């Protein structure tokens, strides 16, 4: 999967993980992909 | 009484502070499983 | 920070610390579209009747 690169000593890794794991939870990330990657003419 | 958990353990925000996880083996999701279900003169 | 379409690997994760992945990504091949709806013996109720 994708991800965010850091400084190897940034110590911002922890504040991002909990924040990111929330958006994967209920309705945040599962809504953005509809706004951007929602094309048509799929398989049949 | 333990040091590792080699079992299906979902990654969750709530339980990401007491213990730390690793990179997943495989990616998955949540689905729903349900059951499924005189040919003449009717 | 380096935000964008970066992908987790082994060499990169050795020297930098990645976050929790949020978009799946692998390796795929793309091809064009091929040019019947069959029924072998038309099988009314299989070879039973």
């Amino acid at each position: 999967g994708y991800g965010i690169a850091l400084h190897k000593g940034s110590r911002w890794k922890r504040p991002i993980d909990l924040a990111l794991l929330q958006f994967l939870g209920d309705d945040e990330i599962e809504m953005l992909e509809r706004l951007w990657l929602s094309g048509i003419c799929h398989n049949d | 009484q333990a040091d590792m958990i080699v079992a299906p353990l979902t990654i969750n925000n709530e339980r990401a502070q007491y213990i730390e996880f690793s990179k997943p083996f495989k990616y998955q999701g949540l689905t729903i499983l349900v059951k499924k279900e005189d040919s003449f003169m009717q | 920070m380096a935000i964008g379409s970066l992908t987790i690997n082994e060499e990169r994760s050795e020297i930098v610390d990645f976050s929790v992945p949020f978009v799946e990504t692998g390796i795929s091949v793309m091809v064009a579209r091929s040019n019947v709806s069959p029924s072998a013996f038309l099988e009314p109720y299989s070879p039973a009747v």
